[PDB]
């Protein structure tokens, strides 16, 4: 008999139902987000970090470190091969 | 004047003249309509606060 008032009732529930769950999921991660490679930490030195940076990095990612390890184990084992036989 | 032996035009005219103030305007609603407006104002202001903060976000 009178005029009910829909057009300003969105205060109680934000428009949409499915994207409401994703709103909180995607709005919160943008605060603590790296602008462009912040704190890359590409430089380190712990007597083995240089080897990791030079060979164990994703830029090369080749089979050369495995061959170097094989050569090193051969060099180490030559001495005890002489010692045993 | 077209009617010659009326004997009743005077009566009906007097009745109409006596009943000229047929009734006054009914301006009864002064608070319940105001209640509807204050509810609508509250809804509108909370709505626009929500909208402004959502767009800024």
């Amino acid at each position: 008999v009178s005029t009910l008032i829909p057009p300003k009732v969105v205060s109680s529930k934000n428009i949409g139902s499915a994207p409401n769950a994703k709103r909180i999921a995607n709005v919160v991660h943008f605060y603590k987000s790296l602008p462009q490679g912040p704190a890359p930490a590409i430089k380190a030195n712990t007597r083995l970090a240089r080897y990791k940076a030079k060979y164990f990095d994703g830029d090369n990612a080749s089979g050369k470190p495995l061959w170097h390890f094989a050569l090193g184990i051969i060099a180490f084992g030559y001495s005890m091969e002489y010692y045993f036989h | 004047s077209v009617l010659k032996n009326t004997s009743v035009i005077d009566k009906i005219e007097s009745y109409v003249k006596q009943y000229k103030p047929v009734k006054i305007d009914a301006s009864k609603q002064l608070q319940v309509i105001e209640s509807f407006e204050k509810h609508a104002m509250t809804n509108a202001k909370e709505t626009e606060s929500l909208v402004s903060k959502e767009l800024k976000d």
